[PDB]
């Protein structure tokens, strides 16, 4: 099984799920640390570029 | 995984987010809010609205943004009354 | 050690590996930290002195900025104001360079109803849909972009064409005039001494065989050349340069040195062009038989 | 008595996809700004500064 | 083409005579611009340096 | 339980019938090798047999790919350099620390970015590890003899473009001046093999 | 007897050999001139030279030119060169590309992380770190910076490296830029 691009055994990503970010940070999230915080908004979502001809 | 998105839905709400981060953020900004109705969602639904009353592609989109810039308008009003 | 190359240092357990680190180096002077602080703490007073915010403010004392603010006009801007700004920035933090370039155009521009036509207009014009995507510029048209002769060299009657040929085994270089007439032979590497009964075959064709060669053909080249334009009544007496086409077959070491020889004669020798030519074999004659095939 | 800018200069990166500046957040904002009027975790940083 | 204008003496037989001129219509791509696709492993890395020193 | 299921008390663990015949190929494998480096055909790192495989031709440039130590290399501080070498080429009576100042505070910087590069190409060669490479178990595809089959493919072709007859076959070459130096009647330009 | 230009006995030099075609001005190599570089004034041919070297050599030009023009191989070996040479090509892309789909990554945690100092510090500050003018005031200020950036910006000329050409004994590779071992 491979990937067609470099042969790769898994499709890339960075982030996949909606709370993985939140359920990580948690205590965090609680603590009221995260309310104005870019980092966890900026990339959150962010995922790979196309990288393809 | 397949996107429920069929391509012209991917245009327009992509645009829509595109012309306005606020929009796009509002129900989700840090981790998704899903009980919750979206701006982007409510915005999509009068957009086609606007469309089956023959209301053309650029009036419409320009005319859903300004209703959602008017209401934040009225908030933003309160907020600082 | 016997018959045996000895190790490199690091090889070896450290030189110093019984001496305590507080000793290598030395701390001393413990005595003077204290002086200096005082020193230097009395030296900002002074400092404070040379020159010379809990200004309370009350909220109640501000209302009348406040109601400003609730007052339809100032809302009407912060909305214009924030709809311009929600437009999905790209930038992400202060570029040093974009600002660098967004200023550089503010200096260099500090230096500086017809009926709409609906679509289908542009249904009934096959060409506008294709002016639309064209590459091919629309306006009169720059001539220079255009002819064959544009970018390639232009020769005068006067100048002095420098064959400097990189070889495998061998460097050589010649000189002749714009007519084809040689001027002095053609000093090669093997002709100079410089490459039998010798070091090796291997640096033969070298870089400074090359270079040995170019530097002693130019040297002979000058005084002949003040002669063929003495022959013809040119007398080119001073402050005079050669205007030089260096043309240059290689690929090979003995190239790179060759040119160099040159360049250190800029003060003689003027060159206009650099072109080389080497031939390219697209499909030809048999080349010898090498080892493998 | 006797006795920085980068290694290159580059604009800024592409945006990954699915990546934004978040609402209402002035990318560019200097020192010479004029203080915003609220208390935020940004706000009271600039001004602190 | 190539071979017509060659034989016809409106191309030589060796060289690029427009090379220069040429350069427009080419995407000669900046070192300061990053495009996501490249087989260039040099920019990347480049790009990675900038942002890390940044 | 304690340890893999790949591998058993006294080596790895013999599935196919290769392995009850051979039963060195439990327990060897080149110099690097230890009893929990079997099952892991890759050995440690810095290591013998730790290098990662890509469709079966190990990977050994991983220096070369991120620009440190490389003839290609990635060359932090140039302009520096040039303009420091400038100076001290133009003339000996103004001496420049000016330029010299510039330039050391560059590379005082360079040091912890190749740290930086260093230790995330590490982390590459984790990550390729995991996710990519194979652990040198498919057929290499980086020489031509390995895609015999596609140029078979094309073999067939020219065949069938000459009725299906001469396979392998190609045109005969002729002479360098091979048009120009030959009389009417005798073929001028190298034919297709069927057409002798 | 008659050599090609780019055969290895081509320009010979004897009591016998003698050059053949018009050696000067417009001339033998007239339309067979590969590359014209007109000398830009107080320019050093040696810029111009290292230029055109490097350029051939990344483009594997001077490779092609040296293999063919010194040897004759037959059609096989010289298929079975440029195809291997192609097939390892095709490989160690599909490597760039991984490692590439890396970097990406790791760039991305970088900016991350660039954005964790900006909640951190505010964003301002971040800005004022990165050489942001907010001590700027007026425009000489401004321009002193610019100066500095213009002096940045603008490139020396790159001196690029070529590898040499190895002159090994009976020469199985004339392409020879190093001593590691080939399989011809
Ligand atoms: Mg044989
Ligand atoms: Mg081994
Ligand atoms: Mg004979």
């Amino acid at each position: 099984r491979e990937g067609w691009l470099f042969g790769q055994q898994v499709q890339l990503h960075y982030h996949r799920f909606p709370d993985e970010q939140l359920i990580t940070n948690l205590s965090r999230w609680r603590t009221g640390e995260t309310v104005g915080d870019i980092a966890m908004q900026q990339f959150r979502n962010a995922q790979p570029f196309d990288i393809e001809d | 995984d397949t996107s429920t998105l069929s391509p012209e839905r991917v245009a327009l709400r992509d645009e829509l987010a595109r012309k306005s981060r606020l929009v796009a953020s509002e129900g989700m900004r840090y981790y998704n809010i899903f009980w919750v109705r979206k701006p982007l969602d409510t915005m999509e639904k009068e957009y086609y609205e606007l469309k089956r009353r023959g209301v053309d592609h650029g009036e419409a989109i320009r005319k859903v943004l300004q209703g959602f810039y008017s209401g934040l308008a009225v908030k933003k009003r309160v907020a600082a009354i | 050690r016997r018959g045996k190359p000895r190790p490199r240092a690091g090889m070896f357990p450290d030189k110093y590996r019984r001496v305590p680190m507080l000793l290598k180096p030395q701390q001393g002077g413990q005595q003077y930290f204290n002086h200096f602080l005082i020193r230097s703490t009395n030296d900002r007073l002074t400092q404070q002195d040379v020159d010379n915010f809990i200004s309370p403010q009350l909220p109640q004392m501000d209302w009348r900025n406040m109601s400003a603010r609730s007052s339809e006009e100032s809302i009407r801007e912060e909305m214009r104001q924030l709809a311009e700004n929600d437009v999905m920035q790209h930038q992400r933090v202060f570029n040093e360079r974009m600002w660098y370039e967004k200023e550089e155009e503010h200096r260099m521009k500090a230096r500086s109803p017809p009926r709409v036509l609906g679509g289908d207009y542009f249904k009934t014009r096959f060409g506008y849909s294709l002016v639309k995507n064209s590459e091919m510029t629309q306006g009169p048209v720059d001539y220079s972009q255009l002819d064959m002769w544009g970018e390639m060299p232009r020769y005068t009657s006067d100048m002095v064409f420098l064959y400097l040929v990189s070889r495998r085994r061998n460097t050589y270089a010649v000189a002749y005039t714009y007519e084809g007439k040689r001027i002095l032979n053609t000093y090669t590497a093997g002709n100079r001494g410089l490459k039998g009964g010798d070091r090796g075959f291997r640096s033969e064709g070298s870089t400074d065989n090359g270079h040995q060669v170019t530097s002693m053909y130019l040297n002979d080249l000058l005084p002949k050349l003040r002669e063929m334009r003495a022959s013809e009544g040119r007398p080119m007496g001073r402050g005079e340069k050669v205007e030089l086409v260096v043309r240059v077959m290689g690929f090979y070491n003995g190239r790179q040195g060759a040119v160099r020889a040159v360049q250190d004669r800029a003060n003689e020798f003027h060159v206009r062009y650099f072109e080389d030519i080497t031939p390219f074999p697209l499909n030809g004659p048999k080349m010898p038989r090498g080892v493998f095939k | 008595m006797p006795l920085h800018g980068n290694l290159f200069y580059f604009r800024e990166y592409p945006m990954y996809p699915g990546e934004y500046v978040p609402a209402e957040h002035n990318t560019l904002s200097s020192l010479r700004d004029e203080l915003r009027l609220d208390l935020t975790a940004q706000s009271l940083k600039e001004a602190w500064m | 083409a190539k071979a017509q204008a060659i034989r016809i003496g409106l191309y030589p037989r060796f060289g690029n005579p427009f090379w220069f001129r040429s350069q427009k219509f080419r995407p000669k791509a900046y070192q300061e611009n990053y495009d996501p696709t490249t087989y260039s492993t040099k920019r990347t890395v480049e790009h990675f340096a900038y942002n890390w020193v940044q | 339980r304690q340890h893999d299921s790949g591998v058993n008390q006294y080596g790895l663990k013999p599935t196919n019938a290769y392995d009850y015949i051979n039963p060195t190929n439990l327990i060897n494998f080149g110099r690097g090798t230890t009893f929990d480096n079997l099952g892991v055909r890759r050995a440690g790192r810095g290591e013998i047999d730790s290098s990662p495989s890509h469709s079966g031709s190990p990977v050994f440039t991983q220096a070369k790919l991120i620009g440190l130590s490389g003839e290609e290399q990635l060359t932090m501080c140039q302009s520096e350099t040039m303009a420091l070498r400038l100076c001290m080429a133009k003339a000996g009576k103004e001496t420049c620390e000016r330029e010299s100042r510039a330039l050391d505070s560059c590379l005082g910087r360079v040091g912890h970015l190749r740290r930086a590069m260093s230790e995330a190409c590490w982390e590459f060669n984790d990550w390729f590890i995991q996710n990519v490479s194979d652990n040198h178990t498919k057929p290499f595809q980086h020489r031509p003899h390995d895609w015999r089959h596609f140029y078979a493919q094309e073999k067939l072709v020219r065949e069938r473009q000459q009725n299906g007859h001469a396979y392998g076959r190609r045109p005969k070459q002729f002479s360098f001046g091979a048009r120009y130096v030959k009389t009417d009647g005798y073929g001028k330009r190298p034919r297709l093999p069927y057409n002798k | 007897g008659g050599y090609m230009m780019y055969h290895r006995k081509a320009m010979g030099t004897m009591k016998y050999s003698k050059w053949k075609g018009a050696h000067g001005g417009i001339s033998h190599f007239y339309g067979r001139t590969p590359m014209v570089e007109e000398v830009r004034p107080n320019e050093p041919i040696t810029l111009v030279d290292r230029r055109i070297m490097h350029y051939v050599h990344h483009s594997r030009l001077r490779h092609f030119q040296l293999f063919r023009s010194y040897q004759e191989k037959s059609n096989s070996t010289e298929c079975k060169l440029r195809e291997g040479e192609m097939l390892r090509r095709r490989w160690h892309r599909r490597l760039q590309k991984s490692f590439i789909a890396f970097m990406q990554f790791k760039t991305m945690k970088v900016l991350e992380d660039q954005a964790r100092l900006v909640n951190t510090y505010g964003q301002a500050a971040v800005n004022a770190a990165l050489g942001d003018p907010w001590n700027a005031t007026d425009n000489v200020a401004r321009e002193r910076k610019s100066a500095a950036v213009r002096r940045q910006v603008r490139a020396l000329p790159m001196v690029n490296v070529v590898p040499k050409h190895v002159a090994t004994m009976k020469q199985i590779h004339n392409d020879r830029f190093n001593y590691r071992w080939r399989v011809n």
